[PDB]
């Protein structure tokens, strides 16, 4: 075939979550996880 | 000024709002001989302490609602203060140190009309004048 | 900012002062009564307007009138 | 002992210290929302608030709006809804800022108000907020409009149909 | 017969229960 | 008596108190234009000035421009005119701000100038103005471009043709 | 018919003024009329 | 024969005369 499809149920769900957990969410996650490792102990 | 230990109270939702620290706020201060429980005017119940008690209330009606409850615990040594946001604390109840049911000397007849209420003037008399019919310097 | 006027028909029964939830009224010495007292209203900016003082006055067509006027932040009883 | 305390230890305050408003997770989430994040100019407060809202506000009109039947026209009806809701919202906070900040704001914006749930109390702070909210809600609306009018071109590139 | 369309979403919300119970425990171990 | 007074009561000032500059309606309109509205950051001054101008500047080129004959190409020629007029205008007020604010502005922008018709005298105030004027005149140009390239789709929805 | 038209003269004029006086101008008008009822007497 | 195209615009500018005379009077009654 010439596309990514899914015969499995809710085949629309990889369509959005592979972008989410791999190149949309990590930079927010790496920013939150950055703010935690570089906070003053005042 | 004012001081005292706050009663045992788990905090309510009916207490002070943003009007407390912006316009003004009230404080009732009483002394109790016993460690009993009283009804909160802002909903709930609190345990009044053994020495000097201090409670912050949003409006004066709550304080005298609570003050009327303290007289049912045989406590008549309460004082009601009014805390302006800048911080000074006025004494407002009882204003002369004795309760208003009692009569002192030196208090003045204020807003007293020396007539029967029946002979207040008609509204046509004070027509287009500053005063109302009930101030009415006649009689 | 209501207007609690007291008229000469008081008998010093003291009942109007007790009913007031906001301590607007108080007794002053007088001579037109056997009680020698009459109500006065020194703290009327504190008057909430409840007219609970008028319910307690026993003189027929009662001696104390609340005259609901300019209503302000403490004469409407707002905690907010 | 009890998990529900008086609000910051003052029993007379009209609130409670509850797991929803005073939790380590809940305080960390709310106090880092752009409305409350420490260290933001009011422009960046409004810019980040604006874009979150312009983005999602084009949705409810392009699929259950009156224009949903067609494709190119649905997106216009959704964008302009976000244009109109935001312009009238940013009209609202320009006239909010004018009418509350007039010498001694009656309420939570007084100088002696000490209120944490609304920290923008200046009219120098509410004017950059208005610009941020506006320019944010416009850019978010356009970005959600560009992503939706190019959905067929975007559905292909997240499916590998473009090789 | 593969699993239905709804059964995937049921697993998504069920797996949200250990998703928050992990937050329960990670923060209780004082991250 | 006379309706034309000396300007704010000083007969030596080179102006007159006239129904056009000193009227209750005319002062209320001009002193609430975004250039003069009390209570605006310079960004919101320029943002509101910018959008009013980018919006109308796409007009005179899409109907009497060189591209007016076609439809899709007319709107491009009108948008870019508003792009170019605004970019060169915002280039003008960046170099105005550089060359007037250099220690003691010779003229109406001096420290002791007391002039009401131009209150932006700082170079902290003229830089947010430049950003507002630019981003405003760009968004106004795009919004008038989006409303015009979608005119057939917009003519239908203000005529009920979309049911 | 399937559109709002006008046989009357200047039929383009309801096309713009029904949006104007009803959902484009009132919010400016309700803002101006709001600034007037909430101004300090200083 | 309905009224012409120009007659509508003539009424628009004529009705602008009582539109401003209303401002004359509303502000003179000290709004
Ligand atoms: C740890 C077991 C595990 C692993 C290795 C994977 C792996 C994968 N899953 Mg997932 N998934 C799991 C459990 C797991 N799954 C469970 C229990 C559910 C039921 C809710 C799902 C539902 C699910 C959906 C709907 C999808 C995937 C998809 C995928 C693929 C792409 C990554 C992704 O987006 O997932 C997203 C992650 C989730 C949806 C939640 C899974 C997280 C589980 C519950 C816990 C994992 C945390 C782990 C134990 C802690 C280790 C962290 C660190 C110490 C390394 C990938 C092969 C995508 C796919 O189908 O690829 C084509 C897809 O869209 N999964
Ligand atoms: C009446 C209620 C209603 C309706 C009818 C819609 C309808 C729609 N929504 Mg919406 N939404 C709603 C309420 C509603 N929403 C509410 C209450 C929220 C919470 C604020 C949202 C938040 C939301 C988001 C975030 C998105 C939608 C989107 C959509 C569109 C789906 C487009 C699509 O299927 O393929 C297209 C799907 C995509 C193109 C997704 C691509 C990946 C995007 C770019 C990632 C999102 C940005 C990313 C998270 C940035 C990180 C910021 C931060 C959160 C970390 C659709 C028109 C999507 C959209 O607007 O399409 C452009 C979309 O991304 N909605
Ligand atoms: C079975 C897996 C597992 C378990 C039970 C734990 C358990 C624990 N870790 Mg940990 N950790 C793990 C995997 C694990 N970790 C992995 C794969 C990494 C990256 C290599 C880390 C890096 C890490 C750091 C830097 C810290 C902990 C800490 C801790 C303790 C506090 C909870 C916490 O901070 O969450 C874990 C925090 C993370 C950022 C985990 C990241 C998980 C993915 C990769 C994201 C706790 C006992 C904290 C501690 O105080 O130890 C005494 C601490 O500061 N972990
Ligand atoms: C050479 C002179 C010239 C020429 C050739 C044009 C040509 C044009 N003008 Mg323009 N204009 C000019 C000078 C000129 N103008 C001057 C000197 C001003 C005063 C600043 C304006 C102000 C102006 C405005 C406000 C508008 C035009 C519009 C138009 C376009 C008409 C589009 C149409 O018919 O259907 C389309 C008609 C619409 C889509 C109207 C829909 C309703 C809109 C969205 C309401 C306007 C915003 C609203 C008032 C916001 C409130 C803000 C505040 C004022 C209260 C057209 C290309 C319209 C336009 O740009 O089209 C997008 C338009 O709205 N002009
Ligand atoms: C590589 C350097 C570079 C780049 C990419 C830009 C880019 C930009 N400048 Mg800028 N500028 C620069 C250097 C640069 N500048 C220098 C050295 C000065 C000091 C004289 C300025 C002073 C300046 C002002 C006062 C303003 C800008 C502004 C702008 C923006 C709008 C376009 C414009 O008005 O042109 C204006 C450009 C100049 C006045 C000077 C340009 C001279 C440099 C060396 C560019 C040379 C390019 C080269 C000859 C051609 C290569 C590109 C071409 C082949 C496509 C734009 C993004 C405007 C702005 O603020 O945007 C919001 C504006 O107000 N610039
Ligand atoms: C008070 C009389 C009156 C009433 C009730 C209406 C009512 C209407 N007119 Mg109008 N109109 C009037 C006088 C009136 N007209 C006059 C004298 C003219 C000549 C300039 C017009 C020219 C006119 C046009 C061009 C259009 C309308 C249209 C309309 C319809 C939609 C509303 C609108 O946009 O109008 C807009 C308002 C005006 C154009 C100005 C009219 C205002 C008049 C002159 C004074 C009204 C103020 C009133 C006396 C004060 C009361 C305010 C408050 C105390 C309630 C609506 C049925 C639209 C239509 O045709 O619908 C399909 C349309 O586009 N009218
Ligand atoms: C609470 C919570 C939640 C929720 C969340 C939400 C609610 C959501 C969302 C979301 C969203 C809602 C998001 C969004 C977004 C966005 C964005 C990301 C934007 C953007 C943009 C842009 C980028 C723009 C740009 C531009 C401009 C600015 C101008 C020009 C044009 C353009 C377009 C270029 C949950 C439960 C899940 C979990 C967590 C917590
Ligand atoms: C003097 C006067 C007059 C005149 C007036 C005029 C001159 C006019 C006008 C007007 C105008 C001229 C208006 C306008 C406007 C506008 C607007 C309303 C805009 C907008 C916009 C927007 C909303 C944008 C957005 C965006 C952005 C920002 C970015 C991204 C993209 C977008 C698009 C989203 C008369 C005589 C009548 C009367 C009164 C007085
Ligand atoms: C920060 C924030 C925000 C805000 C919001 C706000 C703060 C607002 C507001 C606003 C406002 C503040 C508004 C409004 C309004 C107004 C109105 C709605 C009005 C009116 C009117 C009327 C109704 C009138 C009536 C009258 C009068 C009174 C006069 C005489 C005559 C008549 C009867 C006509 C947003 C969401 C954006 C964003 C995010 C966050
Ligand atoms: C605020 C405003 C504004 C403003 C404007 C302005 C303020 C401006 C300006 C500007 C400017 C300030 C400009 C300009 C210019 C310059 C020029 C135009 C030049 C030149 C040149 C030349 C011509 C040269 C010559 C020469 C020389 C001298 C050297 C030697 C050689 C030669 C011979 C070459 C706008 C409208 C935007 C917006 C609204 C309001
Ligand atoms: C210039 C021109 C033009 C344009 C026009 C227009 C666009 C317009 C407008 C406008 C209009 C369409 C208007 C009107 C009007 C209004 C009115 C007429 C009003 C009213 C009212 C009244 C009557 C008032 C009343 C009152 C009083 C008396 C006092 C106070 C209270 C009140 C407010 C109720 C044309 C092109 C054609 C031609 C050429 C040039
Ligand atoms: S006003 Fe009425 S209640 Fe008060 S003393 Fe006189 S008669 Fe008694
Ligand atoms: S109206 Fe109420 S508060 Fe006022 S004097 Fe009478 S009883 Fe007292």
């Amino acid at each position: 075939m010439t596309q990514l499809t899914g015969d499995y149920a809710a085949s629309w769900l990889p369509w959005i979550m592979i972008p989410l957990v791999f190149y949309i969410l990590p930079f927010p996650v790496f920013a939150i996880l950055f703010l935690w490792i570089q906070k003053e102990a005042s | 000024t004012l001081s005292g230990q706050t009663p045992i109270f788990g905090g309510s939702t009916g207490g002070l709002l943003k009007k407390a620290e912006v316009e003004e706020k009230y404080a009732i201060t009483w002394t109790s001989p016993k460690e009993q429980v009283f009804e909160m005017p802002t909903g709930g119940a609190a345990i009044m302490r053994q020495g000097q008690n201090l409670l912050y209330l949003a409006r004066k009606e709550q304080c005298i609602a609570l003050g009327g409850q303290l007289r049912k615990f045989k406590i008549t040594d309460y004082k009601i203060y009014r805390i302006y946001p800048n911080g000074e604390t006025v004494y407002i109840h009882p204003a002369d140190g004795v309760f208003p049911e009692k009569v002192n000397q030196g208090r003045e007849k204020v807003r007293y009309n020396d007539r029967r209420i029946g002979q207040n003037p008609s509204p046509s008399k004070v027509k287009f004048s500053g005063i109302a019919t009930y101030d009415a310097p006649n009689s | 900012s209501h207007t609690v006027k007291i008229y000469d028909t008081c008998i010093g029964c003291t009942q109007c002062v007790r009913a007031c939830p906001t301590d607007v009224l108080e007794m002053v010495p007088w001579d037109g009564c056997r009680a020698g007292q009459i109500a006065s209203s020194p703290r009327t900016e504190d008057c909430v307007g409840c007219k609970r003082c008028e319910t307690a006055c026993p003189t027929d067509f009662l001696s104390i009138r609340v005259y609901l006027g300019a209503e302000t932040t403490r004469s409407m009883g707002l905690a907010y | 002992n009890d998990i529900i305390k008086p609000f910051k230890g003052d029993p007379c305050l009209g609130n409670l210290s509850t797991p929803i408003n005073d939790s380590p997770l809940a305080k960390a989430f709310i106090n880092n929302l752009p409305a409350y994040r420490k260290g933001l100019t009011p422009f960046m407060r409004g810019l980040e608030i604006g874009m979150a809202h312009g983005y999602f506000l084009v949705g409810p009109e392009v699929v259950i709006g009156p224009l949903r039947e067609s494709a190119h026209g649905a997106n216009l009806s959704g964008l302009i809804t976000a244009i109109y809701i935001a312009v009238s919202a940013c009209l609202g906070i320009s006239i909010f800022a004018i009418t509350t900040f007039q010498g001694n704001p009656k309420g939570s914006y007084s100088s002696y108000s000490k209120d944490s749930l609304r920290p923008l109390r200046t009219r120098e702070e509410w004017s950059q907020l208005n610009g941020g909210i506006f320019l944010g809600a416009m850019g978010g609306a356009i970005f959600a409009y560009l992503l939706l009018e190019n959905f067929d071109a975007l559905d292909a590139i997240l499916r590998g149909a473009v090789n | 017969m593969s699993i239905s369309d709804t059964q995937v979403y049921i697993a998504l919300v069920v797996a949200l229960v250990p998703g928050f119970l992990a937050w329960r425990l990670a923060t209780e171990l004082y991250k």
